[PDB]
């Protein structure tokens, strides 16, 4: 691992929503472990830890993998209370997912009972142009919608902002 | 001897109290042959710890606490999604316990060794490995680790069903996740001592019955230290007279001298095996009042027939003034000497006489022989559903033993008939001797009613310990564990079957070992039972293992918070609280307090570790007696992930036992009403007296009483109390666990008759669940209903209710309690012989089967069960003025 300096870090509790099929678990398990996975492998909740300095700023970031296939429709009410952060994520070659992305905004406001919370939109599935559903414009104007900062990423073996997108998450976090 | 046998001997004396010196300076031949001969239980115990030795201890130190039967109820499968569970599993990631997580979703009825399976797979999704690969490191690592709860020390070590485990079934009726983790057996094979039991240094040291042709006579000579007055004697086979009781010559207190033979009504080879002498001492001015009493065994533990000079130190009477003898009481020589003593003898012959061994029984059973369907089925039918309370007429006794022969296709009548048989012959004991020799073997819940006072015959007991070997699992056992202990006092001798029984399992099973040391522990300063229950914890301490150090630092626990609770109302009584306090955090912040208070098992739950102290929050309660409100923390690694601070209440000065024992009725009565699919949530929580008055009380978090209910916030102060505690969507589950709980402790408090609740004897949680703590009296102190549902709980079991009543609410609350009042009432048989066995214990609430008669009337057994449904709804209506009419 890596021991940090100084001693009681802030965490921060970020929580990946989204439909599923989107990559949720795909994008974690880029950023945590730098390797992705093609299989399909449903997830239900499960988490993840790692210290890691942003900006200069040493921090705890407890990642927690959320549901997609609405069969655990509840645990939502869990982590959208105890979340510092959010990041909402679809798929561009999934329509099904785009509509959703305020379904979950409407489910965070209201739990979280605030004008506003630390919400990142994420395009995920760009390697995948010749399939590609939901245009770039189509992702900044509902960015805009909910006043939310936008991204595109894909946790296939090229990159691609997976490492931006969350540390993106904790700069809201410090700067909301 | 040995130096390390001086040492096991001073650790032993340290955990019953007193040294094991003095046991070897007791002359009495049967307390030194129950110290060898109870040696070998200890051996065959010790050997099945040993057998597969990896794993036998693991599961001796860590017991799979599971549940009876691997199936559930209806009501609670439904709670899973297609019979699947969803369990979390947790995993240490840094150095510094930092924790993740990820969630499983599994079959019930799955091995725990599957659920690893399961998680495997889950982890190796990073490892991009193929299907042949998968089954690699699965079948490599599938079988090299085990599953704990997170928070305390319970492991699933064994193939049960998942679902069958305590942990997990409780989670699945309360709607709740289970919170597992993983541990390499390697890891906690290590961590388990090795057992060294050795044989210690005290290991190493005639005419028939039936051919004695004279009547039985007992000489009663003087009396001592009695400081007129008559004897009267009688021979009874435990509660039965066998003959009519006489009594000696009216004589003053002057010269006490009686020196006369008194010639009893029954042969002398007519006598069975369990025969006593129930003597008393009693006064008459008409006014016939006893002043002591006293009893004795006609045989000894070696068969062998009384004879002899004997003096006998009577014991004290009770409060209550019953019938002149008392054959219930204990058989046996008061130890205090300063008691009045009764010399006797007894009529000698001309040698030995001995009882006749079981071969000679069946010599003259086999002679004696030579001397349908309409309704006697039916009759023996309905003889076996009553009570055992139930009076038995003199010809249904002889229409039971006229068909003997076919009452062994109906075996649970066996109690119906031992009752039946008259024991002061000896052909009719010859041949009842011969049908239990093979009777088939009963329910172990049947059996125990074989256990009381009711039913004295060696023979007779054999078959009850016999039918518990077979049939009571470890989980039972830990249930009646209380009963089991209480009918230890009506053994006529040391060395009997049901002591083995007990020894063996609680020396194979340390969670049924550590509440059987307690108990025991707890009587030890009834010198009626001191030396029965001492003699019982040496063999058990002697061959616990590693344990005992564990029970040593428990000990001592509990000793130094006696000792500061006794300081604390002898010096600082009248003083105000606060400067009790200061009187509290001195003496405990010292280190010989905090060495001894900190880095032990919890004796409510053993399982549960109690680390460091948080003394900022122990605290002198504002309650009666001034408890000790004691907050540990719980050391755990993931301990956040059950609770972080165990809390327990030390109370001193109070007997707990009646406490214990209606906690004890209302898990059953819970138990009873989820099997069948009544969805009652009742919260039987910790209490175990540990002493003369001393105990402790498991602490629910998250709960309050109605008083402190009230004065944080008139009548609708309650509803609105858990709606602001439950949010609009999770109202109606609060609401729910309230009438559910409520119908449980309507029925609970009516049928025992518990003390009179009010404002602060009851506790409500913020999900909303109800319960009572304070649990005074039982049974008797027109029936009287403690609970009575003021109209704040009308109120929220109604939701917003005009009148509360004529509501669709209120009526399913009526319907829960007529289901949960029927419910009860079709077991009432045990919960009977859950008291019968109680009745040996100090319980001034449990002394004569006339307190046990009070559940008979609220459970009206005597009438239908139409008839018994009218009943119990008129005390409803009568103690609630109106709302149970329907008329
Ligand atoms: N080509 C490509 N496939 C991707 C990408 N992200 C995810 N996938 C694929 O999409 C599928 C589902 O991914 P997963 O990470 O399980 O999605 P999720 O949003 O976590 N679904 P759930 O909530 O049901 O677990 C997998 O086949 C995965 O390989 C991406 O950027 N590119
Ligand atoms: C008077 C008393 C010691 N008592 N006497 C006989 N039985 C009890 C007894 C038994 N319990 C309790 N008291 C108990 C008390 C307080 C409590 O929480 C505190 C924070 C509160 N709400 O003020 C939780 C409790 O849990 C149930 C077990
Ligand atoms: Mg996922």
């Amino acid at each position: 691992t890596s021991a940090v300096p100084s001693d009681n870090l802030p965490t921060y509790k970020l929580v990946v929503v989204g439909d599923g099929g989107v990559g949720k678990s795909a994008l974690t398990i880029q950023f945590f472990a730098k390797i992705f996975v093609p299989d399909y492998d449903p997830t239900i909740e499960d988490s993840y830890l790692k210290h890691t300095e942003i900006d200069n700023q040493w921090a705890i970031l407890d990642v927690l993998d959320t549901a997609g296939q609405e069969e655990f429709s509840a645990m939502r009410e869990q982590y959208m209370r105890t979340g510092d952060g959010f990041l909402i994520v679809y798929s561009v070659t999934d329509k099904a997912s785009f509509e959703h992305v305020d379904r979950f905004h409407q489910l965070i406001l209201r739990v979280k009972d605030r004008e506003s919370f630390p919400m990142i939109l994420v395009a995920n599935k760009v390697d995948l142009m010749h399939l590609r559903k939901i245009t770039r414009e189509q992702g900044k104007e509902m960015a805009t919608k909910h006043n939310i900062p936008y991204i595109e990423t894909s946790a296939k073996d090229p990159p691609l902002n997976v490492d931006k997108a969350f540390h993106d998450l904790v700069r809201v976090i410090r700067q909301q | 001897g040995n130096r390390e046998e001086k040492i096991l001997n001073r650790e032993i004396g340290f955990a019953i109290g007193m040294p094991v010196c003095e046991f070897d300076m007791v002359k009495d031949p049967e307390v030194q042959d129950f110290r060898r001969n109870i040696l070998n239980v200890c051996k065959e115990a010790v050997d099945l710890r040993d057998l597969n030795s990896p794993h036998s201890r693991a599961m001796y130190v860590y017991p799979p606490n599971v549940e009876s039967s691997p199936e559930l109820p209806k009501h609670i499968y439904n709670k899973l999604d297609k019979g699947q569970i969803i369990v979390v599993i947790w995993v240490i990631v840094s150095p510094n316990n930092d924790k993740q997580k990820y969630t499983l979703k599994i079959n019930h009825d799955c091995v725990p060794e599957q659920v690893i399976a399961e998680a495997i797979r889950k982890k190796t999704r990073s490892m991009l490995l193929s299907s042949e690969q998968l089954k690699l490191c699965v079948l490599e690592y599938q079988g090299k680790y085990i599953l704990k709860v997170c928070g305390c020390d319970e492991y699933f070590l064994e193939k049960y069903p998942l679902s069958q485990y305590k942990y997990i079934r409780s989670c699945i009726m309360l709607g709740r996740m289970p919170n597992l983790m993983l541990m390499a057996k390697e890891s906690l094979y290590s961590q388990l001592p090795m057992d060294c039991f050795t044989m210690p240094s005290y290991s190493r040291r005639t005419k028939s019955l039936w051919v004695i042709n004279s009547a039985l006579r007992i000489k009663i000579l003087c009396a001592t230290y009695v400081n007129k007055i008559y004897v009267r004697t009688g021979i009874y086979h435990g509660g039965e007279p066998l003959c009519d009781n006489v009594n000696t010559q009216r004589v003053p207190c002057s010269n006490p001298r009686w020196n006369e033979w008194l010639n009893y009504d029954i042969y002398i080879p007519d006598l069975p095996r369990a025969a006593r002498l129930c003597l008393s001492i009693c006064s008459v001015k008409e006014e016939h009042c006893p002043l002591a009493w006293g009893n004795i065994n006609l045989f000894d533990y070696t068969d062998t027939l009384v004879s002899g000079k004997m003096a006998l130190n009577l014991w004290p009477v009770p409060h209550g003034l019953e019938d002149l003898l008392n054959p219930i009481g204990v058989t046996g020589s008061n130890p205090n000497k300063e008691t009045p003593c009764l010399e006797l003898e007894f009529d000698w012959f001309s040698s030995v006489v001995k009882f006749p061994d079981m071969s000679v029984i069946e010599e003259h059973a086999n002679w004696s022989v030579s001397r349908l369907r309409e309704n006697d089925k039916e009759q023996l039918k309905a003889i076996s559903t009553r009570d055992p309370l139930s009076e038995i007429t003199e010809q249904e006794k002889d229409f039971l033993w006229s068909h003997r022969h076919y009452c062994v296709t109906i075996p649970e009548i066996l109690p119906k008939l031992l009752l039946s048989v008259k024991w002061n012959s000896r052909d009719e004991v010859a041949q009842m001797y011969c049908l239990v020799k093979d009777w088939p073997p009963i329910k172990p819940e049947q059996a125990m009613e074989l256990l009381d006072c009711n039913y004295p015959d060696p023979m007779v007991r054999g078959f009850a310990v016999r039918c518990l070997e077979k049939y009571l699992t470890d989980d039972k056992l830990s249930q009646y564990l209380i009963q089991l202990v209480q009918v230890l006092k009506y053994e006529q001798y040391l060395d009997n079957l049901l002591v083995r029984f007990l020894l063996k399992k609680a020396l194979t099973n340390q969670r049924i070992g550590h509440f059987f040391f307690w108990h025991l522990k707890s009587e030890m300063h009834n010198k009626t039972v001191s030396q029965r229950f001492g003699l019982l914890l040496e063999s058990y301490c002697r061959a616990c293992g590693m344990y005992l150090k564990h029970l040593n630092r428990q000990v001592e626990a509990m000793e130094k918070l006696i000792n500061l609770t006794d300081i604390l109302k002898q010096e600082k009584k009248d003083e105000t609280q606060k400067v009790q306090m200061k009187f509290l955090v001195e003496q405990m912040r010292r280190p010989d307090f905090m060495d001894a208070l900190q880095g032990f098992l919890s004796p409510l739950n053993p399982a549960h570790q109690l680390g460091n102290l948080r003394l900022e929050e122990c605290r002198i309660m504002s309650s009666a007696k001034r408890p000790l409100w004691l907050n540990w923390e719980n050391p755990d690694i993931m301990s956040e992930l059950l609770f972080q601070n165990n809390e327990i209440i030390f109370k001193n000065g109070d007997d707990l036992r009646q406490d214990m024992l209606t906690l004890q009725i209302i898990r059953i009565m819970e138990n009873i009403w989820q099997n069948q699919g009544l969805d009652l949530r009742m919260l039987p929580y910790g209490c175990l007296s540990i002493g003369d008055c001393v105990g402790l009380i498991e602490v629910v978090r998250n709960s309050h009483t109605i008083m402190q209910i009230q004065c944080k916030g008139n009548s609708h102060t309650l509803h609105q109390w858990l709606k602001d505690k439950n949010k609009g969507e999770i109202y109606d589950a609060a609401i729910d666990l309230f009438t559910r709980s409520c119908a449980g402790y309507c029925v609970a408090t009516f049928i025992l008759g518990i003390g009179d609740r009010h404002n602060s004897n009851i506790m409500v949680k913020d999900d909303g669940q109800l319960f009572h703590i304070d649990f005074g009296h039982f049974l008797d102190h027109r029936e009287r209903v403690p609970f009575v549902l003021t109209q704040d709980f009308l109120i929220v079991i109604s939701k917003g209710a005009q009148e509360c009543t004529k509501t669709r609410e209120f009526e399913r609350f009526q319907e829960m309690c007529y289901k949960a009042y029927l419910a009860i009432r079709q077991h009432a048989n045990l919960f009977i012989n859950l008291f019968s066995m109680m009745l040996g214990s100090g319980m001034p609430e449990l002394q004569s089967f006339d307190d046990i008669a009070y559940i008979r009337k609220t459970l009206a057994l005597d009438k239908t069960e139409q008839e018994a449904l009218e009943y119990f709804m008129k005390q409803m209506n009568d103690a609630h003025h109106g709302g149970w009419t329907t008329k």
